[PDB]
């Protein structure tokens, strides 16, 4: 009987796109075929924001663009504080032990969180190298999330995904901020000599279903169902590691020097980043949950 | 032979065609390996592999239930591989005419690429189309990150070359393929909706009134992503209006295409709202 | 070739036959389109299409579970179409001998029909049988109201003609088909049980002791509708008693037929009481 | 576990035959495969009456021949009063809003009614045309149901389905009473110059299952089950319209003049028919339910 | 033809091979019945039947879910029958060279058996292998009590003969088959683990480093029954380590074999502990 | 969720091996796929005894070798008292009406008995014939179960399955004790001129599942489940008759004289056997359940 429309932000041939089906079929069978998921594309319905007003469609997969669009009270963008969550394991612990705090803001918008996961680890892809974070901050790097980095002292240009190549070839950009799969799969690696391999922070997503539609689901099924969404989260975080190493080696075989930070440097960057954290808190409180912030540092 | 291709193309029974073809490819392939230099053969076997992947590998899989998706993924992978194989076969006819072709076109050097394509004539158009088409079909079944952006670009440049030599070719078929490609790629991948519509306009100059494909292409490469159900619905009605008995040639492909339109209409709910 | 038809007819593996035949029909068909005038070819391809619809299209579908009935209906429709195609192929051999034949026999004028059949000789009997048979097979898979009563009548008149020219033909095979037809049609459609039994009596004069079919035909065209389980059970035992290794020719068709008898016996509960 | 034998009166390749399976598979799956329907032919077991004494076999599909064979207290033949129910929509309303009254007589014979539906709309197929109902009534037309028409002033001959052709060719019949699918599919249209397209009344059927066998079915399933039998009823009434227009156009392409009554004429016939209704009530009360009768006129 | 066998053996698509082969066997068989005396033909059709039963009949069935076991049993029975047929075909090439061969080898008289095998030369080895192999394959699919112990013994004696004439034959392939046989038979049936290991040692002298089979054979004919998971796991890793693109010949059989290793690894839980 | 490991003593291509799957699939479907059976070979895990200590693996199929290995308190070997149970029907009655007494000893070892069945009927396969049981007892016949026969006055040699042929060819054995399928399928019939067709006693097996693992199975399912294991038992006992007649006719076609005892002789053997029964009771009490013994004689 029950069929759910999830507007999906997952890419065409991506592992997310595949994982979302593996879940939909994993659920269907668990409900005995009664309940399932039909995916709709967010570009098609007018973008992440236009998707919001359609909650017609009961459920969504969101990046922090829309995830913090319906819960300004959301901590969220807190997780992408630089060097806060610096590796795949640390991210697991944080989505696991910390679920309820991440969740609650969204029941304040009237949604149940199905599961959390990662779109990728931000990296810098640059024409020149850098001795320190500061020097890197001098470079004009192109990329919501961007306005934050600007604060930390990152010179940033806000540009469409297209104009990147022209702007590089023009010397109007020294590089850009992105994930490995993007810079590989687009061929944009061709225009860049250096890629940071040291993870900065996760880009978190994002699956929500409407409180009402989550009602049509019989009490019985909720548990193993939601344990299926967490199975998924874990599979991805693994596969994503594999895919990122692949994308790195392909970037490297292609002649790009791969930048690696030493623990020395990593602590040096952590500190310079923690100082900016104070600064953001002033220049916007709503984009950081300070108790979520600290509870994460506690956790490791 | 002409009357032999007829028992296939003018056929209305998809199972029959599907059970008989594999051996036919195996033969044409064995022949081709005898005569690597024979260009019409190279192209013929490549064209067959491609058309077969589409109709009998990819297409049937698309009709699988959304929980059979693992079976559906194998099939997509199977079809991706057949597309590549058929594309290398066709390309090897170009390599026969223009030794060093492959190495240029896949150089990654835009100039070398364009130079080598510049030396192509109206005689190569069918070959360009099939190779370009075979790679683009493959790319569409290829896991994100597994493609090589230069390979795709090369393939697309071959199609655009074809258009330049012989715009009206095969009742517009090169535009059809191009339209699907531009609409499914970002303005950053060499695609876009503007390009896509432009290619479609050309397609409608050259296309036959008995061909369902261009209606279908309009419905699902344009109307869906632009969320136009109306356009989507009317186009499919146009596609389904055509009588297969009344078409001059390619009854099979009409029948195949209408099977798809029927399906698309059944599922309109999943593409809109 | 004679030893080529042997590897098929004397075969015991149904899958093998089913996977190999489609291409063989495609070839015989392509040949036929080269030589529209060659009569033995016209008939040969038509006969193949018919025999294939029966064994590899209709038959397998009959063994589908009663909830697969949608899949079973497609298959019936598929088979109905193959029967018609094979029947037109065979009929076109008659049209080659007797130009204007088709137009007469399908006139709807009983006199024109009989006149044109009156000019048929013992040489045409196999052709009459296959065409008559192909249409009658189709009619049995045809949605009520979709047939044309004149077409059926014509087909049946062809079979009755055959009987007249060559009663003993092919160990009685024309009677077999006729028996199934008369028993399944109302006394108002040109059928009946009296006719049916009469045709069966003839069949038993000419039929082989190694042929399972006539027992099976007796069980399910006669015994079921007359609700005779005994007759039904004993006949199938007779059919199943025959050793396929011990038969002179047509091992495959024996094996096919026994597969059906086995099935009929398994389900006796659904036909009786 | 449970398997039901329904003796079926549905024709070989008919939509009914197909619809009865679509239901049997629709039920089976709904019960999770436990309960299903195996169909048996009523000609084979000795006709509609012989089928009755077998209620061995628990269930049946019946025309009013057998339907009024086990419930003489049945209204039933009431629905085939001429011009009473004159179109497909009106028949729906009557099988829907009126279910319980149609049903009850059959729980008095110990059966539950699964669903009702139509075998077709009676029409006249005639060698000559007619200015009025009266003139038509003069013609010797061939067809239980027949004895009623005789009352209304219809000259009727009771003849087997065979002898129709001979009797026409002999001039011993001016035409016959039937449904479009019959007159088309038999080729009997060849012998007739005129076919009434204006619907007279439905020929109703008829599916019953034994109270006992309906017990083996768990309480849980009955509802969606019986809502499946009503789904079926509706599909047919649609498909039957399509099939009848097809049969009409084929009859017409074949050169038969199609008779259409104007609303003027339709009311003229209604009246002449209502007068006969009084007459039948006297010449048999048991073949009309007078409160069912009137409740239908009420309804429209 | 050599380039024709190439499009099959060097193929990576199992469905394609499976859809095309049945007709190829049917042809080779029809040919063989024309020329019963042609020895290379007799052997060629027999070899094909055997290889086909294995890859496209038995193998796919082994991958059926444990509740599909009825379907799996039919398939095993199908394959058992194809193995026997292919074995009689090959043996009839021996009967052509050595009239009276069959009657001796199947005598049940050990002396007659050995005498007749004593008259075999290095020219017969391939024939001995295929016949021996075909029967042993059949026996493995044969319901307990349905075999004939003498027939098995004869078949095994043929393989042991082959080893004697040409130990290194086909990169050791006779030992491979022998190893599977000895390990699966009781010390009272002419088998054992001692024999089995001995045959395997020989196999490893002659076998190719690009062949996955001998690793797989080691895993599941030796490691399982001896309950060695380690050996089982390491061997399959070895089998899966081989690159199919890098092998000189028989890509298809490598691909087939790796499909099996993958499966074996997935199910290690069912063979150990 | 639940998957059971049953170490199986069933032969490679045997009917048991097939029947155990038919049951595993019969159960699976009945549980809706939740519970099933994965079979493991007892040779592979170190024999019937080594399998015992693995009860890791929860369940087993056992001959009286292991069946009486974990319940020395078991009656068991009681059923193979010669001429006690002399035909297939009598064995059914005894496994049916007598279930609880056969069972109980194994809940004293902590197992639930799934079902009982027969490996075959012991027969004598001999180079020379015999006028009486006594004369047969003189012959050196080769075969746990063996030590019992020795008592009755059977000269017995305990030999591996291999050395049988050599020992026959050597004249160090006059014959051997076995089942028809063994002597046929091995070709060992070649070495023997006489085969007793008259059944002596069943060789009983043997399926047990651990009390714990039988817990994971929901109360709901146990019944129809255990009625499936009894369905199996019955199928085999039938099929085994067929297979034994086949094996006999093949043995006979092969030139072996088939020995048949007359009822006269059968009673003569029964008596001589009952006398030995007293003797065993002394030379081991634990290998016979005397109340199970007598309760069987009662039963027929």
């Amino acid at each position: 009987k029950v069929v759910l429309k999830i507007a999906s932000i997952a890419p065409a041939r991506s592992i997310w796109e595949t994982e979302l089906k593996k879940l939909s079929a994993e659920w269907s069978e668990i409900t005995g075929g009664l309940v399932s998921m039909k995916f709709y594309d967010m570009s098609s319905l007018g973008g992440e924001r236009e998707g919001i007003r359609k909650l017609p469609l009961d459920g969504a997969v969101f990046s922090c663009l829309g995830l913090s669009e319906l819960a300004p009270d959301s901590g969220i963008y807190t997780l992408s504080v630089p060097f806060l969550i610096q590796n795949e394991k640390d991210l697991e612990r944080v989505l696991h032990e910390l679920r309820e705090d991440l969740d609650r803001p969204f029941r304040a918008a009237g949604f149940r969180v199905i599961t959390w996961t990662n779109a990728g680890w931000l990296s810098f892809y640059t024409r020149a190298p850098y001795a320190s974070l500061g020097q890197l901050k001098k470079q004009t790097i192109a990329l919501v999330l961007g306005t934050c980095f600007r604060i930390c002292g990152f010179d940033i240009k806000d540009a469409p995904n297209v104009r990147l190549a022209p702007l590089l070839k023009a010397g109007s950009i020294d590089g850009f901020l992105s994930v490995h799969l993007f810079t590989w799969a687009t061929g944009f690696y061709r225009y860049i000599s250096y890629a940071l391999d040291t993870k900065i922070c996760p880009a978190v997503i994002g699956m929500l279903i409407s409180d009402g539609s989550w009602a049509r689901i019989p009490s019985r099924y909720h548990d193993a169902m939601l344990q299926a969404a967490t199975r998924v989260r874990q599979r991805l975080a693994n596969n994503l590691e594999t895919l990122d190493r692949e994308c790195s080696n392909n970037i490297q075989k292609a002649g790009v020097s791969i930048v690696h930070l030493t623990p020395q440097e990593i602590q040096e960057w952590r500190t310079e980043f923690a100082a900016d954290v104070k600064r953001i808190q002033a220049r916007l409180p709503g984009m950081l949950n300070m108790t979520l912030y600290e509870k994460i540092k506690h956790l490791l | 032979d002409a009357d032999f291709t007829r028992v296939f193309t003018e056929e209305d029974d998809l199972d029959l065609v599907a059970q008989s073809l594999p051996l036919v490819l195996k033969v044409y392939e064995a022949l081709h390996l005898q005569n690597p230099a024979h260009r019409g053969l190279s192209l013929a076997v490549g064209r067959l592999y491609i058309m077969y992947a589409n109709a009998f590998v990819q297409t049937p899989a698309q009709y699988l239930p959304e929980d059979e998706f693992e079976a559906q993924n194998e099939a997509y992978s199977r079809a991706r591989k057949l597309y590549l194989r058929g594309a290398r076969y066709a390309l090897s006819s170009l390599e026969t005419a223009y030794p060093g072709f492959t190495r240029e076109v896949f150089s990654g050097d835009e100039q070398r690429l364009h130079k080598v394509l510049s030396r192509c004539t109206r005689v190569d158009v069918g070959t360009l189309y099939w190779v370009g088409t075979g790679y683009v079909a493959a790319f569409a079944l290829t896991p994100l990150g597994s493609a090589l952006p230069d390979t795709v670009h090369a393939a697309v440049m071959m199609l655009e070359r074809a258009c330049d030599l012989w715009p009206s070719y095969q009742e517009g078929a090169v535009w059809n393929v191009l339209t699907k490609f531009y609409a499914a790629a970002p303005e950053s991948f060499g695609g876009g909706m503007e390009k896509a519509h432009t290619a479609f306009e050309h397609l409608t100059r050259y296309c036959s009134a008995h061909d369902p494909d261009h209606h279908i292409t309009y419905a699902d490469a344009l109307c869906i992503p632009l969320n136009n159900r109306a356009g989507f619905d009317e186009a499919l009605d146009r596609a389904l209006a055509i009588d297969p008995e009344s078409v001059p040639h390619n009854k099979l492909l009409v029948i195949l295409s209408q099977k798809r339109a029927r399906w698309l209409k059944a599922h309109v709910q999943d593409f809109f709202l």
